[PDB]
């Protein structure tokens, strides 16, 4: 009934404390898509939680764009069961079963058609890209008739 | 126009007037780069960037090679391949071998590069041994180990020319030739973390981000900025639940490649004084609670006050998402309450502009629109404080047009020149039908930036009457079809999205009602006045600070930082900033407090899914659904009639305009629980250059050293 | 395990030298352990492991405004 | 724990923390697991800290001056230290002291000093 | 349309019994009643395993028994099923090749050397002679360290107990030289691609040869014990017969290959580091069972140590490593000294070399028999699929085929003639 | 059955009504076999708490409208079928199929938005 949770869903072996309730599940009827999920095996909170399928940014330390030209797709945290203190060694302890996952696709369309099939809720991002300017050493001397309002370092 | 050219073989199409390696770029061809940088001016110092071209006896520098109209460009020749050879053999002679010691360890341009286009081992085997350069004392903020240098001249030509402090140089000749201040001085300017980053090598590093991370154990999210109102897109990078470092995202519609240097420290204080568990007020003394049983002791006082019509005040602050505004304003408005304040002082009263029209209150000319300003008119605001990252557009177009700016208000310390018309609102009617008001009505693109300072003036009303009936009598210049030259700039992240739901107090007559009860959402800059002493005070929020200092209930909520909050920029860009890590202790999700307290008193808000929440939102503001897009106002003529038809009768008292930011450092709760901010201020005040001020290290009066950080 | 660890190599064929006349035994490091402690398991005095590193979030320490 | 001194000492050499996220001994060595324990078995060795600067100063009259850590091929990656600041410069992998020459009267006349500096 | 075109049905996939041809009737070679012929006999299930030896550990085979003879076996395996294929993708190849000690755990330079040989075949590069040498060497090593456990525990099942401990002793001397090379008496890590990890020390080629002038008289004691033993040549004879095509339609490889008369040797047939440089001969069996292949087994032990001397006389001089910074790390001395060589020490072992994309299928003759690896690469620094191709793994997929109608003691025997680590198996 | 004693040959539904019939027949072998799973696995529960429980498994994917859909899901129940039949299954596997003999029972998603709230989303 309009992204209410479902309370009533049947649990699995995998579900937990951490589990969010989900909004729908695969019923394997919908139109045009493969009940993946349904048939997959995988436990029903992969249907609960939202990923993000996005392009990632270059890195603002580095020029390289290698890691720029595949879209990523990933989980979200959420808000328990991510991470916390291990008691005796201080080591950081998780219950997410898909905080180290991530898939790579080719195009948008592409990470689209997989999340469908598997279920998944999905946030797209779109690219932040540059906007071109033509720059010309040239400028760098450019001739001031008037005061000059800075004072070019190389 | 466009020329046409074959760089290995592909035809690009790039514009004439540009330069080779943007058109390598457009091509799909990777150039090896040290001192390029997009962002910066072309210089030809790295030597990296050579290539061959049909035609020239010599390699050329294709960073500083204009396009022509026929040119053949070979990127794989084997005299390209040989020339960066022999560059990364140059680079790496004098470079100290600090690599397992280096911050820049696993993220670095020379070490990529060296693999990719160099030599497999090193010819440098010198019995005189290698350069070497002591360290210079630049500040707190960053850490020098300048045996690294490659004289890229990246940092100076960003500190000069972007950030308009001209401290950093390039002293000496030759091989001893050094960057640093000739004279030790603290590099004063908002955004001089940026060198960080721009940095190809680790001899410019972050104090704070000493030696605590390696690059590849980070995990990355693409978030927003919440520190200002500008919304800048950040990475946050985590190691587990402790947020390691904020880094700046590409995106040229909002912040460019650059972040101030708030929104790059201030994340050390978001593990300082967090709010962890529930908090009664018992004799005076905060008792830790359940959230069962402090949500019941929120209704029962609730049921012994039996509030009237109005009596329930909320007051948001400035760090609040736009979720749990509209629902916070739901369960407001099922208690009989439209008292909906904000933080700043006058936000419990109605604001000058409206709310009717989204461009009364938005930075109409989007902030991209500055890009082709010709004449700006700045009123109560000091741009280089409320927004640096802004501030740095400006001067840019500044530097390269015939830009005037005028500033009406306080005068500031500004990197770039501008006419000072006055301080008070006459100094404004004074201006706008003076000699600088002709600028406005001659220049195309005339722009108006008008502070939300003003907004919390007493005369903000005339104030904004005076603006737009300047705007409504020069349109086709400042209202065209693609133009306006109307914008209010906020500086809190949460004001834009408040005004976007109507978060705000309707009418004079529920502003005057003393309320018995009010809900501290997050607000910790609330003038004293707008909280009656005796009320009952709920506080929301994440940091301990002068919010939970009054509270009777002390309700932990999440920071920016394990929130996927929704937030509207000054510009009315809707953005999303993504959970990095998850809730610290007992916190719960700042909506779903709300949503519970529903329960307890038996209202409850009917979604219980952040998906309803979202559709709810979509109902009272539709661009809310549209992500990282501006929906363009279409009725923008109509904002005169709150503009200057509900302002015409106007109180002018004469009071001169006010600064609005004493401290760039501390403006939120966030900032003031920082450490690093802390010695960004002392640094500051007292002027000491030493990286070392309130932190590890060895001294001149520290032989022994010290473990403190911020102290 | 009560075996010296210089002396191990030697009883275990990786030097030929013994500690007796091996130079790396004269070393002064006044760090180094006064007597041969062994494997100390099944013992009262068992090595115990232990967080070396401080809680990561710092909480507030609530301060009650007077009225 | 807290009766013996190993357990309240951080190490043999030095009794404070020497790092902001350093837990302390008192507080590593609480709790149930520490009981019906001998805390003289516990492994504490020396800290490094208080050792490196009890190092006397290498005096050198040259600007830029060589470590390899001292054992050839068994230090660290060589690197190359500039003595021209009125200070003490240390190796950034190993720690040890160098100072020119040119600063000796003035070092001399310092009150405390981060190494023995003779 | 797959999917869609399937979510009616409107499409049958053509199964091999669509392709079923009748025999050619002409040159074919070959009921109820009151009789008791029609009467049905009921069998028995029977659960065997683990077995004493190491090698048997993990193995849960269930038998269908009418009286004494197996109707049919049923191999239930993946009882050290660790994940290892699924690891080695979150991993760099460096990182990944001590998976590979642990497949076959008892010839383990060899399972890292089918790891090497591919992961160089996709970088494009050529090992320097000496480690090649190396490689063959202690291939060959590990090839009869193999065969001592294969050989001496399929006779210590069989119930000789002797030759067992004899020649574990040669294996408690054959493994004082991986411990000289490595550190490890049995996951060397040893072979990397681009030749080896550490040049040999400078005293073992005299102790493998002083090894060598010896280990022909163990063969031949062990070889007095078994060989002309009427009882160990009644347990073996006719025992696990395989006909020549069935062993190739079977994906047997090996001796299980090779005792039913089959010539090929992968050693021979694709040759690979200093393999073609060596004379050696290859053992082929007659009658394709358990005698032939216990004969072919001891015939690589002299063969084995005939290579093992060759390669000692042929050892050249030069880096055991591939000579380039970017593939191999440099030497500890150079990272010390040099700039170069710290950035591609540091780059090593924190993202790792590069791999060119494209797949390969690369095999060596293993002692069990052919081993292979399938690895796709993505053009980064780890791989996006290692599949292992475990010589066992077919052997005992046709366990059943070969086993059936015999006693469950001749079984015994097949189990152990059929060369079988279960860690192999179950990847 | 050739190799083992409850093997299926893996075969393609050609439509839906024998796409229908095979289903049907795997309710019917399921339910038939419930007592001879609660002896052997010793199941603590009624023969009708199993039977009931089956009949949810297949209530599941009642609503499947795509015939390749089906083939998999058939192919699975014959596999569960056979091992355990045969006594492949561990009562450890088995009786971990009921997800109310987990030690939080089967209430384990919270059951409204306040009682999560309250535990911290269970
Ligand atoms: P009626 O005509 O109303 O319904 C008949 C059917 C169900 C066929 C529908 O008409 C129909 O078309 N539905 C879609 C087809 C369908 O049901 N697909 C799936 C069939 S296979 C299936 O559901 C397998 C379920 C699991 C099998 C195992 C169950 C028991 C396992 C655990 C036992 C207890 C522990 C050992
Ligand atoms: S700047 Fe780069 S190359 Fe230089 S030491 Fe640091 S990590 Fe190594
Ligand atoms: S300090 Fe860094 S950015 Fe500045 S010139 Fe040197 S290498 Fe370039
Ligand atoms: S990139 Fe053109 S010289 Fe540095
Ligand atoms: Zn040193």
């Amino acid at each position: 009934p309009r992204n209410a949770p479902d309370y009533n869903v049947p649990i699995d072996i995998a579900t937990s404390t951490f589990t969010p309730v989900p909004k729908n599940v695969q019923d394997g009827s919908e139109e045009n898509v493969v009940p993946a999920g349904l048939i997959s095996g995988a436990p029903m909170e992969l249907q609960a939680r939202t990923v993000r399928i996005y392009k990632p940014a270059k890195p603002a330390t580095q020029s390289g764009e290698k890691n720029t030209q595949l879209w990523r797709m990933d989980w979200d945290v959420l808000g328990k069961g991510h991470r916390w203190e291990n008691p005796l060694m201080g080591w950081q302890s998780s219950a997410d079963f898909m905080q180290g996952t991530h898939l790579t696709f080719k195009t948008k369309e592409d990470a689209i058609a997989f999340a469908e099939k598997q279920g998944y809720e999905y946030f797209v991002q779109e690219p932040n890209e540059r906007h071109f300017r033509p720059k010309a050493y040239a400028n760098n001397f450019l001739y001031s008739p008037g005061k000059l309002k800075h004072i070019r370092t190389k | 126009a466009e020329v046409e050219l074959t760089i290995d073989g592909k035809k690009v199409s790039i514009e004439a007037g540009s330069a080779l390696i943007q058109a390598c770029e457009k091509a799909g061809v990777v150039v090896p780069r040290y001192c390029y940088h997009e962002k910066l001016a072309i210089a030809g110092n790295c030597r990296m960037c050579l290539v061959e071209v049909e035609r020239s006896p010599k390699p050329v520098a294709s960073c500083a090679w204009p396009v022509q109209a026929g040119m053949v460009v070979k990127t794989n020749s084997p005299l390209t391949h040989k020339a960066r050879e022999g560059v990364m053999e140059f680079l790496l002679a004098n470079h100290p071998l600090d690599c397992p010691i280096c911050d820049q360890g696993g993220e670095c341009d020379l070490q990529d590069q060296s693999m990719r286009y160099g030599a497999d081992r090193g010819r440098f085997h010198e019995i005189g041994g290698k350069r070497a350069v002591e360290d210079k004392n630049i500040g707190p903020l960053i850490k020098t180990s300048m045996n690294r240098c490659i004289h890229c001249t990246r940092c100076v030509r960003f500190m000069n020319d972007i950030a308009g402090a001209p401290e950093l140089g390039s002293t000496g000749r030759g091989n001893d030739l050094q960057i640093g201040t000739y004279l030790e001085k603290n590099l004063d300017s908002e955004l001089s973390g940026n060198v960080i980053d721009l940095c190809p090598v680790g001899a410019l590093t972050s104090k704070p981000y000493a030696f605590r991370a390696r690059p590849w154990e980070l995990k990355r999210t693409e978030s927003i900025d919440v520190l200002d109102g500008l919304g800048s897109n950040i990475r946050v990078d985590s190691r587990g639940l402790e947020v390691m470092r904020i880094l700046p995202r590409l995106n040229d519609d909002v912040n460019e490649e650059w972040i101030n240097d708030k929104t790059r420290f201030a994340c050390d204080g978001l593990k300082t004084q967090r709010l962890t568990m529930p908090l009664v007020r018992r004799d005076g003394k905060f008792e830790p609670a359940t959230w069962e049983q402090a949500l019941t002791e929120i209704a029962h006082a609730y049921q012994t006050l039996a509030p009237k019509e109005n009596e329930f005040k909320v007051i948001a602050g400035q760090l609040v998402e736009v979720e749990s505004l509209v629902a916070m304003k739901d369960l407001a408005n099922r208690l009989g309450s439209e008292n909906l304040a904000l933080d700043f002082p006058g936000g419990s009263q109605p604001l000058a502009h409206g709310v009717d029209i989204r461009s009364n209150y938005l930075f109409n000319s989007k902030i991209w629109g500055i890009e082709e300003a010709d004449a700006i008119l700045l009123v109560g605001t000091n741009p280089r404080h409320e927004a640096a990252v802004l501030n740095a557009r400006i001067r840019k177009q500044w530097l390269r047009s015939d830009l005037e700016i005028a500033a009406v208000g306080q005068p500031w310390e500004s990197t770039f020149d501008y006419e000072h018309l006055g301080t008070d609102l006459a100094a404004l009617k004074n201006a706008l039908s003076g000699p600088f008001g002709e600028k406005l009505k001659k220049a195309k693109r005339p722009m108006i930036i008008v502070g939300s300072g003003v907004t919390e003036h007493p005369d903000a009303k005339a104030f904004y009457e005076t603006v737009w009936s300047f705007v409504e009598k020069n349109a086709s210049n400042f209202l065209t079809e693609e133009w306006c030259g109307y914008n209010v700039l906020q500086r809190a992240a949460s004001r834009a999205g408040a005004f976007e739901v109507g978060f705000v107090v309707p009418s004079p007559e529920v502003a005057a009602t003393k309320p018995k009860f009010v809900w501290l959402l997050g607000a910790d800059e609330f003038d004293p006045a707008d909280v009656p002493k005796d009320a009952f005070i709920v506080y929301q929020g994440h940091h301990g600070d002068r919010g939970a200092e009054i509270a009777d209930i002390v309700l932990p909520g999440a920071a920016y930082t394990e929130k996927a909050g929704t937030y509207v920029n000054t510009e009315g860009r809707v953005q999303m900033t993504r959970a990095a890590t998850g809730l610290p202790g007992a916190a719960r999700t700042d909506w779903k407090i709300i949503r519970a307290v529903s329960e307890f008193l038996g209202v409850p808000l009917p979604y219980d899914d952040v998906a309803q929440l979202r559709d709810r939102m979509a109902e009272i503001s539709p661009a809310l659904a549209a992500y990282d897009v501006v929906e363009p106002v279409a009725l923008r003529h109509l904002s005169k009639v709150q503009l200057v038809d509900q302002n015409k009768g106007a109180k002018v008292t004469g009071e001169p305009l006010k600064k609005v930011v004493e401290n760039f450092y501390f403006t939120d709760v966030i900032s003031r629980s920082s450490p690093t901010m802390a010695r960004c201020s002392a640094a500051k005040e007292t002027g000491d250059p030493r990286t070392n001020f309130m932190a590890p290290g060895m001294e001149e009066d520290r032989p022994m050293g010290q473990i403190a950080y911020g102290a | 395990a009560h075996i010296e660890p210089m002396w191990h190599a030697w009883i275990s064929y990786q030097v030929d030298t013994p500690p007796t006349r091996e130079p790396l035994t004269q070393i002064e490091r006044p760090w180094a352990p006064k007597e041969h402690v062994p494997n100390r398991s099944f013992t009262r005095g068992a090595y115990k492991p232990y967080n070396t590193t401080q809680p990561k979030i710092q909480s507030w320490e609530p301060k009650a405004a007077p009225r | 724990t807290g009766r013996p001194a190993s357990a309240v000492m951080q190490a043999p050499n030095r009794a404070e923390v020497w790092s902001r996220s350093q837990r302390p001994r008192s507080e590593a060595m609480a709790g149930p697991r520490f009981e019906q324990t001998d805390f003289d078995a516990q492994p504490r060795p020396w800290a490094a800290i208080e050792l490196i600067h009890k190092q006397p100063v290498r005096w050198t009259h040259d600007r830029i001056v060589a470590c390899d850590g001292g054992g050839g091929p068994h230090g660290h990656p060589k690197i190359y230290i500039n003595t021209d600041k009125p200070e003490i410069a240390t190796c950034n992998y190993c720690g040890l002291p160098f100072a020119n020459e040119h600063h000796r009267k003035y070092l001399e006349s310092l009150p405390q000093t981060s190494y023995p500096l003779n | 349309a797959e999917p869609q075109d399937g979510f009616q049905g409107t499409r049958l996939i053509p199964t091999g019994a669509d392709f079923q041809s009748p025999p050619d009737p002409f040159i074919d070679e070959g009921v109820d009643e009151d009789s008791v012929e029609g009467r049905k006999v009921r069998h028995y299930t029977v659960n065997f395993g683990p077995q004493h030896p190491a090698a048997h550990g993990v193995l849960r085979l269930i038998l269908e028994l009418n009286g004494e003879e197996i109707v049919r076996a049923d191999p239930h395996v993946g009882l050290l099923h660790r994940g290892t294929e699924k690891l080695c993708e979150y991993k760099t190849y460096m990182q990944a090749l001590p998976y590979f000690d642990r497949l076959d755990y008892v010839s383990m330079m060899t399972n890292e050397q089918v790891f090497s040989l591919a992961v160089e075949k996709l970088l494009n590069i050529e090992i320097p002679p000496r480690a090649k040498f190396i490689r063959t060497m202690f291939g060959e090593i590990t090839r009869i360290l193999n065969h001592l456990m294969s050989v001496l525990s399929h006779a210590m099942d069989v119930g000789a107990l002797t030759p067992f401990l004899w020649g574990f002793e040669e294996r408690e001397k054959l493994m004082e030289f991986y411990e000289r090379v490595s550190g490890a008496r049995l996951h060397a890590a040893y072979v990397r691609p681009g030749g080896v990890h550490q040049d040999i020390p400078v005293g073992l080629l005299d102790d493998i040869y002083q090894w060598a002038t010896q280990f022909g008289d163990r063969i031949d004691e062990t070889e007095e014990m078994l060989t002309d033993n009427r009882i160990w040549i009644n347990r073996l004879k006719g025992v696990g017969v395989v006909s020549a095509a069935d062993a190739l339609n079977l994906s047997f490889t090996g001796v299980m290959l090779r005792g039913s008369g089959v010539p090929w040797d992968v050693r021979k047939s694709s040759p690979y580091d200093a393999y073609d440089q060596v004379e050696f001969d290859v053992p082929v069996g007659i009658n394709g069972d358990c005698y032939d292949r216990y004969l072919c087994r001891m015939e690589e032990f002299r063969q084995s140590l005939r290579i093992i001397h060759q390669c000692l006389n042929k050892m050249p001089a030069g880096p055991v490593r591939y000579e380039d910074y970017k593939i191999t790390p440099p030497p500890r001395a150079a990272m010390k000294e040099n700039m170069e060589a710290l950035i591609h020490h540091f780059l090593l072992f924190t993202k790792g070399y590069a791999v060119p994309p494209g797949d390969t299928y690369t095999a060596i003759e293993a002692p069990k028999g052919e081993m292979g690896v399938y690895v796709v690469s993505d053009g980064s620094e780890r791989p996006y699929r290692v599949h292992i191709r475990a010589p066992g793994f077919a052997h005992l997929s046709g366990f059943d085929h070969i086993t059936r109608g015999h006693l469950l003691a001749d079984a015994v025997a097949v189990i152990g003639t059929m060369d079988l680590v279960f860690g192999e198996v179950d990847r | 059955v050739q190799p083992t004693k409850f093997a299926v040959t893996v075969r393609q539904s050609r439509n839906w009504a024998d796409a229908k019939q095979r289903v049907i027949a795997a309710y019917r072998a399921w339910i038939r076999a419930a007592p001879e799973i609660q002896t052997m696995y010793s199941i603590p529960f009624p023969v009708s708490h199993i039977r009931t429980r089956i009949r949810q498994e297949f209530e599941r994917h009642r609503y499947v409208n795509k015939l390749n859909v089906v083939d998999v899901l058939l192919q699975q129940s014959n596999a569960d079928f056979q091992e355990t039949m045969n006594f492949w299954r561990q009562q450890s596997h088995v009786m971990a199929f009921f997800k109310e003999e987990h030690f939080r029972g089967e209430k384990r998603l919270p059951s409204n938005f306040i009682t999560g709230f309250l535990e911290g989303r269970n």
